């Protein structure tokens, strides 16, 4: 960081690059209900047969 | 949402110390500035004298 010119300029790239984390984050999170509904049928195909 | 707004939320608080050191610093200057000003009042004096 330590000059200015740097300092604004890190905004910038720990803007466009934190919200890679939270892409992920995000993936993820809709990846856990996808376990989740998953599981609602799975249970479900087992009752069944 | 809440990870780039609590992003946002922690840079507005920052913003707040930053903008209050400014304050601070042009105080400096005012200070600093109404001693010289009382000095060349005086020196304005001294040429009326």
């Amino acid at each position: 960081i330590s000059t200015a010119d740097g300092a604004q300029n890190a905004i910038a790239v720990v803007d466009n690059a934190l919200a890679a984390i939270d892409a992920q984050r995000a993936d993820l999170g809709a990846v856990q209900n996808r376990f989740k509904n998953t599981i609602d049928n799975l249970t479900n195909i087992s009752e069944n047969a | 949402i809440s990870n780039r707004l609590s992003n946002q939320i922690s840079g507005l608080n920052v913003a707040t110390r930053n903008a209050n050191d400014g304050i601070s610093l042009a105080q400096t200057a005012e200070g600093a500035l109404q001693q010289s000003t009382n000095i060349l009042q005086r020196i304005r004096d001294l040429a009326l004298q």
